[PDB]
């Protein structure tokens, strides 16, 4: 008769309604929000057994100078070459910097030295730099706070007339692009509001419906980031702004969804004719196991997704996994409560203008009768897709990503006027013996390493104790008496080790070392530095390879191998879900396979519209997120059509499949269109990771909603026919009745 | 006998599909 749980659910509509809005009341009142708490606990970005971090723990370890990564830079330039009102303003600079103790934790001070000045100066004498450590790992909160106080510290005191003064470096680049984040995020908004409203008022045409949509919506959201901050807040688990942000946008996703999935299904049972409870009680029956599975799915591949080694994406697993877990509870508690309310109240859910389902089940008529053309078409325009993906480039530089107008930018660009190098990411080489290298010998060994590391093919400067300014171009001897030298003392100090037993170069790249040469540059470092000490009484001596190269290097290492992890996961539990739901093997392989290939042409035609067309390649972050985010709304979306399809296959295949399009496919396409037009607002947004982002997502859901499918999937199973529910037996059509 | 292996292919089949996952996995998280 009428199931336990629907009419559980019905009958005490109101009094569960009023738990949820008090408990989501309580979440959101006694607790701050979720970019506060992410703030308050943020976490190192760079794994701990990334051996470029390893490398710069033990640099600063030996030469205690401090257990941070975190470095930024400050330059001088003038209109004039820089005499000594910029020495005494340089020199007080310095001595008030290193009074603080909490926030720097080392100073290099290189143009005060003489020895040294010709290589901390520019050539024609226009500018100079000096590098201080910060507190706090990169991604830190630390980092970000001990940098603004730096740059206050700058901005204190008044310059000589004719210099300016900046601040530089990877530091000044993050924390100022978190502030630009943290502005940015208000005209771009206005124009996603409006054009959700303009998009729900095409779908519905009206306004009360999809002002009860938004309202389960805007419910759910809040459930899920009350819920998530709560348990976040008391250091339950771990959380990271860029999980707050997934977060966010994927419960906005999956509430949408699941809120159109149950309008649809409950006006369409008003469509065919029956009162306003057995509609009621026919949506729940007809839906209700179709969210279960779709977001208990999607939370355990979420969860498994914290099996990797990068903490971009293993502090992200707990965080989704919990708030899809809520938001399914939301969506099927709440959810059915209010359509019963709203429904019983008066009359305010109802169909007109009914011209969907027609359209519809046209197209399922046509899919039906010539599988094999449309098929073919389908797969062409795939191949389109596919082909431009093979030729596909990344960028780690995140200076270009960003507008012009930052602080730390115009810093960039007034060092790039005087200087021919990229100069604000150095690197740091350290070779490590069990002997004292304060002697001639082990200083003409340095020297064979920094002839060789110097000519690596497009390695422009290269310091060493050796030759202070970056030029070791010549034959060479130091006699062992410039130890007796203080100026030689002050440059030992800052060069090698206290207790000798160690030395680092100072190795600046040429363009752009964030690029891919940048990156693949390093291995031939390191592996130029071992040939030269092949042979020599330091041979066999440990190297560590410090700086951004190396983190970036590393990072895109960990990203190919997590990248395949997540995506077996996925796949497999896809897999398992889809065998569950239809017990059949060749449905499932069929639906893996549709979303594999509609995962591959969509990335490819976006690869075409943004690297080919316009000119500028894509990030990582765009990869990573855009297959997370599609990957779940394809298995959501696929799971419900093959249910509804498997529902309605008892009166033949044909007018099974012609019914399940007119059926579902105006819901799904609905819902699809929604979310992938909101993620389409993002194009007119500045920043251009989110623009690249919104629409690499956007376009895939066009593409996944509009052929795949409603063309591909369809046409194959009426192609196999009998043979798509295999090891079932099913007939292909029944035995015929009289007339 | 056929009778348990014909009535529990399903989850036998997801326990295999499980199996293999986890041993490459685990296989590649030491990379
Ligand atoms: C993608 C495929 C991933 C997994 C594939 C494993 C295939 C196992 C199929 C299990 C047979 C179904 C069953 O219970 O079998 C059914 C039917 O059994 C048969 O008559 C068929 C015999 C099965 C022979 C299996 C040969 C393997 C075929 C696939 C080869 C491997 C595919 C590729 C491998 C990896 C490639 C990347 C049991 O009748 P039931 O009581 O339920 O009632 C239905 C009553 N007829």
């Amino acid at each position: 008769a009428r199931p336990f749980i629907p009419r559980m659910i019905r009958t005490f509509a109101v009094p569960i309604i009023l738990g949820w809005l008090v408990t989501i009341a309580v979440l959101n009142v006694t607790v701050p929000q979720l970019e506060t708490v992410g703030q308050i606990q943020a976490v190192s970005m760079s794994p701990d057994a990334a051996p470029s971090m390893i490398s710069m723990k033990h640099i600063g370890k030996v030469f205690e100078e401090g257990d941070s990564d975190s470095a930024a830079m400050i330059v001088l330039e003038g209109q004039r070459p820089l005499g000594d009102a910029a020495h005494a303003f340089y020199d007080q600079m310095i001595g008030r910097l290193q009074a603080d103790t909490t926030h720097v934790q080392s100073l290099q001070d290189f143009w005060g030295d003489p020895l040294t000045a010709t290589g901390a100066q520019s050539s024609d004498g226009k500018a100079a730099y000096v590098q201080v450590k910060l507190a706090g790992n990169q991604g830190e909160s630390l980092a970000n706070e001990s940098v603004e106080a730096v740059k206050t510290i700058v901005e204190r005191l008044a310059p000589p007339p004719g210099v300016k003064v900046y601040v530089t470096g990877s530091a000044a680049l993050v924390a100022d692009q978190q502030q630009a984040g943290d502005r940015s995020l208000q005209v771009i908004e206005a124009v996603t509001f409006t054009v959700i409203i303009v998009m729900l008022l095409l779908v519905y045409r009206s306004i009360i419906t999809s002002a009860i949509m938004l309202t389960m919506v805007v419910l759910g959201l809040l459930a899920t980031r009350g819920g998530v901050a709560f348990l976040g807040f008391h250091r339950i688990i771990g959380l990271s702004t860029f999980a707050t942000n997934l977060l966010v946008v994927l419960a906005i996703a999956a509430a949408t969804d699941y809120a159109i999935f149950l309008i649809g299904r409950y006006q369409e049972a008003r469509g065919l004719g029956q009162d306003r409870e057995s509609a009621y009680y026919t949506m729940f029956g007809g839906t209700a196991h179709v969210v279960l599975g779709s977001g208990l799915t999607i939370a355990g591949a979420t969860f498994c997704l914290s099996f990797t080694r990068l903490p971009y994406f293993q502090t992200l697993g707990v965080p989704l996994a919990i708030g899809m877990v809520i938001v399914v509870a939301a969506a099927l508690t709440l959810g059915p409560a209010i359509i019963a309310v709203t429904s019983r109240f008066g009359k305010l859910l109802e169909p007109k203008r009914m011209a969907r389902v027609r359209g519809w089940r046209k197209v399922g008529a046509a899919i039906v009768r010539w599988p094999g053309p449309i098929l073919v078409g389908a797969v062409a325009l795939a191949l389109v897709g596919l082909l431009t993906l093979p030729g596909y480039r990344t960028n780690y530089n995140d200076r270009n990503y960003l507008p012009a107008d930052l602080p730390a930018n115009e810093g960039y660009a007034a060092a790039e006027r005087h200087f021919s190098q990229a100069r604000m990411n150095p690197e740091v080489l350290m070779v490590e013996s069990d002997h004292d290298m304060r002697n001639s010998a082990d200083f003409l060994v340095i020297n064979k390493i920094a002839k060789a590391i110097f000519a690596v093919e497009g390695i422009s400067r290269v310091q060493a104790i050796t030759r202070p300014d970056g030029k070791p171009i010549e034959s060479f001897y130091l006699p062992p008496e410039v130890f007796d030298n203080p100026d030689f003392q002050r440059g030992l100090e800052q060069f090698l080790s206290p207790d000798g037993h160690a030395v680092r170069f100072i190795i600046s790249h040429e363009g752009d070392p964030m690029s891919q040469a940048g990156i693949a540059r390093i291995a031939k470092i390191k592996t130029a530095a071992k040939e030269a000490i092949k042979g020599t009484p330091l041979e066999g001596s440990a190297i560590y390879l410090g700086g951004t190269a190396a983190m970036f290097k590393d990072l895109s290492d960990g990203n190919t191998y997590d990248l395949m992890i997540a995506g077996i996961s996925a796949l497999c539990l896809i897999f398992i879900i889809m065998l569950i739901t239809t017990r059949s093997v060749v449905a499932a392989a069929v639906i893996v396979g549709t979303v594999v290939l509609s995962l591959g042409a969509s990335f490819g035609l976006s690869v075409l519209i943004w690297q080919h067309i316009l000119g500028i390649e894509l990030h990582w972050l765009v990869l990573a997120m855009a297959v997370i985010i599609l990957l779940a709304v394809g298995a959501d979306y696929n799971l419900l059509l093959v249910a509804r399809l498997k529902e309605e296959i008892h009166a033949g295949i044909n007018t099974g499949i012609i019914r399940a399009m007119g059926g579902s496919g105006s819901v799904v396409t609905a819902a699809g269109l929604v979310f992938a037009f909101t993620m389409m607002s993002f194009a007119v947004s500045e920043l251009t990771v989110m623009a690249q982002v919104g629409t690499t997502i956007g376009m895939g859901l066009l593409f996944d909603t509009l052929i795949v499918r409603s063309f591909m999937t369809p046409s194959i199973a009426a192609l196999l026919g009998k043979w798509f529910w295999w090891p079932q037996v099913v007939r292909q059509r029944p035995i015929p009745q009289p007339w | 006998s056929i009778g348990t292996l014909k009535r529990a292919w399903i989850p036998l089949l997801i326990l295999v599909v499980v199996a293999i996952a986890g041993f490459t996995v685990q296989r590649i998280r030491t990379f």
